[PDB]
């Protein structure tokens, strides 16, 4: 019997700074235990400062990516050349995917950039459109090992301050564009190393007022 | 009615200069009812620790049995059995049982008495052997736990920082897991001495 | 289906249809509405042109639309029948769905909005 | 929805029904009223599929309440009975069938006198001196075959309902937290409160 | 796992903030209580898309409502347009659990709990989700209609808390809200972290666990 | 069944085998599995019974209206409607049809559709369940631009093999010649053809 | 819902310095047989595109006709048909993608692989790849069915990453096709030893190459093998 | 990725390090390089437990053989034993072998599959890889291959593998057995996925962590 | 997948 | 068989057992002891299968009782659920596995302790304050999460235990007709008749 | 898989193909499906790889144990020994293998063991996937009483046929020939049997 | 679980 569903692999990750917002993705996509392309990007620049990537089932993905680069589009011509706020663009994207809610887009939908206050903002959709604003998301298949290193290093998880006998908990403080690529790219080789369909390349795009600017690094092939 | 999520558990195995760490967490369920918050998962045969994860009736059976066995083999052989030869005995035990397996996922963690070299060591259910420098993980949150170990582990940590590492490796790994957690307890085994410390962690 | 536009604008900004509808209503036998400090009376004209009649069984003037609100009409009494039907369905239907019986305000601008909507409808008058 | 009982006797028709609402393993409710009144003297307890149940309940009270105003007149027990039961013949052939058992208990004022009607999902309509859905049939039915006589008062009716509620108690696994009992006569539709 | 009881001084509604995919703890910073307007209040239990999606539609019919009827819909008239909703749905495999909780004149204090398989049912105590079990042992065994707002309150949080506690798939923190005749309070955002040791040292309870 | 059509010199011919089975019963022992579309193009029907029935039927009709308005289709012409409801209509057949015609300007022209709707045009096909047991002896055999009696020999004792081995093939081997000539039919009964 | 009946086998490709070279076996099997031998799956669209199609061959020739009937539809109203307006390869592609998913939505796919190789206008290498499910990659070499398991190893090798396009000739570009084609006859069940070649310059154009034959094939090692073991006869 | 290559003087086997259970890599650098004898080594893939199990079986049994015998232990005495073994379990050890060795005899080189099916050749790959590493083989193998270029194209075959194959990855082990010489172990002959430098040290402050209760553990008597 | 308190 | 509770105290262990056996549609019996005395100070509360829990129940007594005679001495509650534990940890990997699941409550003489043991059907042994098997824990846990504590008295258990049964009789789906209650201290074993 | 045993003037000539299939990926292209039971008793496999050897090995046992003892076995004590395993343990194998053996009383003998374990003894004999295609093709151009150039075409010929058809068959056309004189084995290439 | 090149 026909499948229409298939597993292209790979995983993303968006963390939000006070004044900025990275989406990182791997640039491996697979089928099987065959490697199709080793630079297949699938973290989207959409406009009005929104980066957007729908990592799982790459036929989706790109469906997804597609209408929504398309919806603000006409969000332009419908309401006189207003930007699209990133809470708007979440809201659009939860219709877009509950729209298809008895045939899924088979996909984890992240999106980030700056809010109306100008603060990093970075939203994390299921296949079928609840979503949530987050400091720190990862999605697609090494979600289960990158995400657990984020709550510890990005949000301070399980970290009190010495000598405190566990009573004073790590207090929170937004990170650097320096320090949030270190944890980017560390989450990125520790998925490589333990996570088969994760490798080839790196691909971050950072969200700031100025604009949208790119950074590439290269992952093992292996 | 999958026998290694029933009960669900971790145990995860660090090495450090001259020193090895192992640590589990403390939860004993069935599916969703949490049901014991004092269910240990690492037991020891002299200066061998062994930790295992899965179902429950498996890992206390797989305790008494290696109990029976590192007790014989003491009597006979007039000495402690080492970590080398421990893991060999388990490999041939659950293998010995390859179409009827013990559910389990174990990891053995000493300091051989004579090299004064650390050594850990993880097994599949049917007695496949891992062996590593670095780390073992095992049980329902194990790929949260390989994710935690690769990117906070470094080689050749003191006994107290190893202490810090293996602790917030489990402790984050065991949060993104719903069959794990409800408490955590961590071995430091240095050549002669092994301090065990209980995880103050969050009881959800 | 007829689709016919009957009820159209004429050059001085009337739509004749409509109007013509109002002289059905001026020949229609007359009904009063007057409502006092605790309750309201609906008196109604029986024209006397027909003798050997039925009272019984005729059609009654003041028709109950729920058991708390009335409907009286003047003009097309086979006109009246359709509104009555509607309202009496409705009536129903906001009880199921709201938990509670219609308003006045409420029965009276759906019986108005139903009218309205036969006044820019193609293929009725 | 379980335990829902109904006994015709002389001069009046007496529902009973259970008040458990469970989902799960939790009892959710245990004052749950499964009956509405259709007209001033037509009363419909029910029982079957959750939701299915009070839909179609409120369903066919909105239209027995629509043909009262329309017509300024009350229809007989008989001809709402028939009505519900084209209604559910109509539904069990539909793409997804109203999954919904009743009684129609009635006093019928132009004969004067007291109607029980027992429809189940299929419509399959029969006036009974006592009927049941479920599990309850298999324990009242030869209990009201023993004890029931057809000129009883709606006192000894009541009494012989407790006798039936009493054997359910005893012998059924579930606890369905005992039953609204309303009776159906001459003077229209009351609720007996203390049972 | 969520809840909401009446009592004399108005609602307490109490949720957990925990979502699972699986044996994936997904997320703990959820909100599962959504504010539909000033005196209305909506639970969320079940599929996380099911619940959001249908509910803050729920909201926008319940404003289309006020504006063509100059008048706050009822918690009761509020609550069938949900269940009227989920019932064309029936059978499509539409997984929610959900409780309208609210304050009219006319009502006074309501909770109507609303499923996915349509059932409607009015009541003072109701406990929805996967620990719904664990909340009702607390809440029953320590529910009078006469605790004061504070205890209230706090019998609210502990119920989730006990729940958060025993099921696996409910934790995270605890969502606090009071409805009185003046509209929706909310009494903040309680992370179990914290709140089961300040809980158990303060209480003396939870003796089960290694302190 | 065992059917094939061959191409030579003065035009192609069509061959058959006449058995039409139930299971292991024979329902027919004289079925005619070669059918008229057109004068001069002509199909051979493998698969369901009722379902090349229904499609040969329609080709015949879509055909004759074609030749109402725009004069004699092309079997190429006649192949693309059989392939069109093959195709179309995939999930819902089991019909294996070879399409054999004679033009003036095109000469002999032999198109197989087998079960997919795909359209192949080959120097000679051979479809049916007997088709299997002579790859090897038709591929050996057949050579271009043949005579009309070497034609007739080579169909002969291609289906008497296909006949020999395939229980789901029998009967007698009819015959279709379609040369300039005009349309000439050929039979020949298990007496001849089981002893060569 | 669909089931392939006719099927062709791996379809073969990559970049080089100037252009692309793409190669697929002339075989049409009817499962385990090696049934149709005359069949092209490579199929021009003008001169600056070749679409390569694997899988089924009744929904290749539906293709078939669909870029047919494309040509035709660009030639309309368009006088710069055959210069500026001329149909680009991620024309084509993009079409192709849009089909292939469109079917694979209505649950009755088009049963195929396909790759789309060509050079744009601006002289820039176009080969992406798209399959029934509607899954669209690109990489300097792309192959379908086996072609993807042997053949990709074999010419990744050549063309490792981006950089190495440049440094590529079409001489060892082809010679690396060639050697695939080899490869696969060895090793797929369902290949033959004839195929079809074809080169997209930017300098040349577009090279068709027909009736290819593998040949400086090793087989006299075979001789020396005897029995399954112990066997010394 | 496990493959088989036959020079002039003996035969050379190599393989990948990565061991997987399910997507995730379990062990970055395991030895799928079995010794049956000292110049008897096999190459497994499969279900890991059943291909060392086995190994270690035959092995045990091919040692008390040669002791029994008083002779060097034959390669087609472990591929005879091995082939019986797996064919007896009807597949269920899912233990797929290139058995290679030199003996009185010469020098063999085989393939064992889980059924109990065995194959001779000059060269043969086995694995998810084997068609990555087939590939390669196909292209460069030829008659006459010395040592050097033996072990040259055996490693590439198993590099085809570790990039082109997720089943397959980090290093190359091999294992050379020349006739008339000791079999040479080459553990970690390749080591082309060395992890680069990490951005940040993650080595916690001490008393990060918080701690319920210490206690002193006895592990002497 | 889809979330599931 | 369904609900079986343990809560362990001071100076005792309390078993509550529900009195109902159900099948089918029919409350056969409301006054069944599930329960067996092992020894003097050793008492095993058993759910599960029909047929199985007694079997099962009677062999596990007939084997501590063989020992007591051999020995003229009494195992130790933790030596009798170690023994437990072996035979169902044999059974799961039976022919027919013993589908039972006990509580152990036993009081240890040497150690003037009371023990609480839950053993599962799978042989998953635990020694806890408070113990549940079925459907009971999900409400009682939370509970006696709440409500326990340490020091509390047999009179304060009995009230504990008291506030379990409340709320399983107000929230549990199914009829169990109450529980029978059995107190295990340093005197041995004695029940409660008016519960 | 493509084997075939043909019986001629001075003996028996055993041919196979040498493809090994897993799926549609060909795991072996130079296997030899020719296997020795006895000096002048060899036999030809067909089915699962694992099954057939595994016979092979124990007939090879059982005949070297008669010789032991009673001396060299006939061709038909070799097919009764091959058919006892095959028939007694029907339910767990999938062989189908051709026994063809040179006696100097007998001369040339072929018996052929399809999947149910019966035995036919034949003057030539076809089996594997690839020989649907080629019964055609040898019932035709079998002759008996042939010469060894003759049968060694008439083998060529139909193996090539059988390849060239069947995607589960290919590689090289090995060949034993048993006669008095003795073992003969012959390979013939890709690049002579293909373009016959 | 089970460990599987
Ligand atoms: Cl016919
Ligand atoms: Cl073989
Ligand atoms: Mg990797
Ligand atoms: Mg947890
Ligand atoms: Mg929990
Ligand atoms: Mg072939």
């Amino acid at each position: 019997q026909f499948n229409p569903y298939g597993d292209n692999g790979g995983t993303i990750l968006g963390i939000a700074g006070e004044d900025f917002a990275v989406l990182a993705g791997d640039t491996r996509n697979i089928t099987d235990y065959s490697i199709n392309s080793r630079y297949e990007p699938k973290v989207f620049d959409c406009g009005d400062n929104i980066v957007m990537s729908a990592n799982g089932f790459a036929a989706d993905g790109d469906a997804l990516v597609k209408r929504f680069k398309n919806s603000v589009k006409w969000y332009h011509f419908d309401h006189n050349d207003k930007k699209l706020s990133i809470n708007s663009a979440a809201r659009n994207i939860q219709h877009l995917l509950y729209g298809k809610r008895f045939f899924p887009y088979y996909v984890h939908t992240i999106i980030a950039g700056l809010d109306e206050d100008g603060k990093g903002a970075v939203y994390s959709f299921d296949p079928v459109g609840s979503y949530e604003r987050e400091q720190c998301r990862a999605g697609g298949a090494a979600a289960s090992l990158i995400m657990p290193f984020l709550d510890n290093q990005v949000n301070f998880k399980n970290q009190y301050e010495p000598g405190t006998n566990g009573k004073v908990k790590k207090p929170l403080k937004y990170l650097s564009v320096e320090e949030v690529i270190k944890l980017v790219r560390d989450s990125f080789t520790s998925a490589t190393e333990r996570h088969i369909q994760v490798g080839d390349g790196l691909e971050i795009l950072i969200v700031t007022k100025d604009g949208v600017r790119k950074e590439f690094y290269e992952l093992k092939r292996d | 009615s999958d026998p290694s999520s029933i009960n669900g558990g971790i145990v995860v195995a660090m090495t450090g200069k001259d020193c090895v760490a192992i640590a589990c967490d403390l939860r004993l369920g069935s599916q969703s009812l949490g049901v014991s918050n004092k269910f240990e998962k690492i037991f020891h045969y002299g200066h061998v620790f062994l930790g295992i994860t899965g179902l429950a009736t498996d890992v206390t059976t797989l305790n008494e049995m290696f109990r029976y066995k590192t007790n014989l083999y003491k009597l006979k052989e007039e000495r402690a059995i080492e970590p080398e030869t421990f893991t060999q005995l388990v490999s041939s035990s659950l293998y010995e049982r390859r179409f009827g397996p013990y559910f389990v996922g174990p990891v053995v963690a000493g300091i051989n008495s004579k090299s004064g070299k650390p050594f850990i060591a993880g097994f599949d259910l049917i007695g496949c052997i891992d062996e590593a420098k670095d780390f073992i993980v095992s049980g329902t949150a194990s790929d949260q736990l390989f994710g935690m170990c690769e990117s906070l582990y470094e080689p050749n940590l003191e006994p107290e920082d190893l202490f810090e590492t293996i602790s917030q490796a489990l402790l984050n790994a065991a949060d993104r897991d719903a069959l794990s957690g409800w408490g955590a307890v961590v071995y430091i085994i240095k050549k002669d001495e092994v301090v065990k410390r209980y995880l103050k962690m969050r009881q959800d | 289906g007829y689709d016919r536009a009957l009820s159209i604008f004429s050059p001085d900004g009337h739509i004749f249809q409509v109007e013509y509808a109002l002289e059905a209503v001026k020949r229609g036998t007359c009904a009063v509405g007057v409502k006092g400090k605790n309750c309201v009376v609906l008196g109604c004209e029986r024209r006397s042109t027909l003798k050997l009649q039925d009272t019984r069984i005729t059609p009654s003037k003041v028709s109950k639309i729920d058991s708390h609100v009335v409907l009286s009409f003047s003009g097309l009494n086979a006109d009246s029948r359709i509104l009555i039907e509607k309202a009496r369905v409705e009536a129903q239907s906001h009880r199921l769905t709201l938990e509670d019986p219609v308003t006045v305000e409420y029965l009276t601008r759906y019986v108005a909005g139903v009218q309205q909507r036969y006044t820019q409808s193609g293929g009725v008058r | 929805m379980d335990i829902i009982l109904g006994i015709r006797v002389q001069d009046s028709v007496i529902l009973a029904s259970s008040k458990a609402v469970t989902r799960g393993i939790s009892v959710l409710k245990d004052s749950d009223d499964k009956t509405r009144q259709l007209s001033p003297h037509t009363l419909m307890s029910f029982a079957g599929e959750a939701g299915d149940t009070v839909q179609f309940a409120e369903y066919i009270q909105a239209n027995i309440q629509l043909y009262s105003i329309r017509e300024d007149y009350e229809l007989s027990p008989q001809a709402v009975s028939s009505f519900v039961r084209q209604e559910l013949a109509k539904s069990i052939r539909s793409r997804r069938p109203y999954q919904v058992n009743v009684l129609i208990g009635g006093y019928d004022k132009k004969k004067n006198k007291p109607e029980l009607y027992q429809i189940d999902y299929l419509g399959t309509k029969v006036e009974l001196p006592y009927g049941a859905h479920g599990y309850s049939g298999f324990y009242t039915f030869s209990l009201l075959d023993h004890h029931y006589r057809p000129d009883m008062t709606t006192e000894e009716g009541l009494d012989l309902l407790k006798l039936c509620v009493q054997e359910l108690e005893k012998r059924m696994p579930m606890d369905f937290k005992g039953v609204i009992v309303k009776i159906v006569d001459k003077d229209g539709i009351r609720q007996v409160d203390d049972f | 796992t969520t809840l909401a009881f009446r009592f004399q001084g108005g609602i307490i509604v109490a949720v957990d903030s925990r979502a699972t995919a699986g044996n994936w703890v997904a997320s703990q910073t959820v909100k599962k209580v959504i504010e539909i307007n000033p005196f209305l209040l909506g639970t969320m239990a079940g599929g996380a898309a099911d619940c959001q999606f249908w509910e803050t539609w729920l909201g926008s019919q319940c404003r289309l409502h006020e504006l063509r009827e100059k008048e706050r819909i009822s918690v009761a008239a509020a609550s069938k347009i949900l269940s009227n909703l989920v019932y064309q749905y029936k059978g499509a495999g539409l997984s929610m659990g959900t409780m309208i909780c609210g304050y009219t004149r006319k009502e006074g204090p309501t909770i109507y709990y609303v499923d996915s398989d349509g059932t409607r049912l009015k009541g003072d105590i109701f406990c929805v989700g996967s620990g719904q079990t664990f909340a009702y042992g607390v809440l029953d065994s320590n529910y009078k209609w006469d605790l004061s707002v504070e205890d209230a309150l706090y019998l609210g949080k502990r119920s989730i808390l006990a729940a958060a506690h025993r099921d696996a798939y409910s934790g995270g923190s605890v969502n606090l809200y009071h409805v009185t005749e003046d509209g929706w309070i909310y009494h903040g955002n309680h992370d179990v972290g914290e709140l089961f040791w300040k809980v158990k040292e303060e209480e003396g309870s939870f003796n089960n666990v290694i302190g | 069944t065992s059917i094939m059509a061959v191409t030579f010199k003065d035009g192609v011919i069509l061959g058959a085998d006449s058995r039409t089975t139930t299971g292991a019963y024979i329902a027919n022992r004289v079925t005619d599995k070669l059918t008229r579309v057109h004068d001069k193009i002509w199909c051979c029907r493998s698969g369901s019974a009722a379902d090349t029935q229904a499609i040969a039927d329609i080709v015949q009709y879509h055909l004759e209206l074609y030749t109402s308005q725009y004069g004699t289709p092309s079997t190429e012409t006649a192949a693309s409607v059989f392939k069109e409801l093959c195709y179309e209509n995939k999930d819902n057949l089991t019909a294996g049809i070879i399409v054999a015609g004679y033009d003036d300007k095109n000469k002999g022209e032999v198109y197989t559709i087998p079960l997919g709707g795909s359209v192949h045009k080959l120097p000679y096909a051979i479809a049916g369940s007997g088709s299997t047991f002579i790859y090897g002896y038709c591929d050996k055999n057949f050579r271009e631009n043949m005579s009309k009696e070497e034609t007739v020999d080579f169909i002969k004792h291609s289906l008497s093999q296909a006949i020999k081995w395939d229980g789901s093939s029998g009967g007698v081997i009819r015959m279709v010649v379609l040369t300039a000539a005009g349309v000439e039919r050929l039979i020949f009964y298990p007496d001849e053809y089981e002893q060569l | 819902t669909q089931q392939p009946i006719v099927t062709g086998t791996s379809v073969i490709s990559m970049k080089y310095d100037n252009g692309v070279i793409i190669a697929a076996d002339n075989l049409g099997s009817y499962g385990s047989l090696l049934r149709f031998n005359g069949v092209e799956r490579l199929i021009p669209v003008g001169d600056n595109t070749v679409v390569g199609i694997s899988g089924d061959i009744s929904d290749m020739q539906h293709i078939e006709r669909l870029l047919k009937d494309l040509v035709t539809e660009n030639a309309y109203d368009n006088p710069l048909a055959d210069a500026e307006e001329a149909l680009e390869p991620s024309y084509i592609f993009e079409y192709l993608a849009t089909v292939m998913y469109q079917r694979r939505s209505k649950m009755n796919p088009l049963w195929n692989a396909i790759i789309v190789a060509g050079v744009q206008s601006n002289g820039d290498q176009f080969l992406r790849y798209v399959n029934l499910l509607g899954v669209t990659y690109s990489s300097p070499t792309l192959a379908t069915g086996f072609g993807a398991h042997m053949a990709n190893p074999l010419l990744r090798k050549v063309v490792d990453r981006e950089s190495d396009i440049p440094k590529t000739t079409v001489q060892v570009a082809e010679e690396a096709i060639v050697n695939a084609m080899r490869v696969l006859y060895y090793r797929d069940a369902r290949s033959s030893r004839n195929f079809s070649l074809a080169i997209i310059d930017k300098n040349t154009g577009l090279t068709f190459k027909k009736n290819l034959q593998v040949e400086n094939m090793k087989w006299d090692f075979a001789k020396d093998i005897k029995g399954y073991g112990t066997q010394k006869i | 990725t496990i493959v088989g290559v036959k020079f002039n003087n003996g035969v050379v086997i190599a393989a990948d390090t990565r061991s997987t259970q399910g997507p995730i890599v379990a062990d970055k650098n395991c030895a799928k390089l079995h010794r049956i004898s000292p110049k008897i080594w096999c190459a497994g893939a499969g279900t890991a437990a059943d291909t060392e199990a086995v190994t270690q079986l035959i092995g045990s049994n091919i040692e008390l053989h040669s002791l029994y015998t008083s002779r060097e232990p034959r390669v087609v005495s472990a591929l005879q034993m091995l082939k019986q073994h797996l064919f007896k379990y009807q597949g269920h050890i899912g233990a797929y072998l290139i058995v290679a060795g030199v003996d009185p005899t010469g020098s063999h080189l085989f393939s064992i599959h889980a059924h109990g099916s065995t194959d001779v050749g000059y060269y043969l790959s086995l694995g998810s890889g084997s068609l990555a590493a087939m590939a390669v083989l196909e292209s460069h193998w030829k008659q006459d291959l010395t040592k050097e270029e033996a072990i040259k194209l055996a490693s590439d075959a198993i590099q085809a593998g570790i990039w082109n194959d997720l089943g397959s990855g980090s290093n190359v082990d091999v294992c050379v057995m020349e006739i008339g010489k000791d079999a040479e172990y080459l553990r970690n002959y390749l080591t082309p996925n060395v992890r680069e430098e990490k951005q940040k040290s993650y080595k916690f402050p001490r008393g990060t962590t918080a701690v319920l209760k210490e206690s002193i553990v006895n592990i002497c008597d | 997948x889809f979330l599931x308190x």
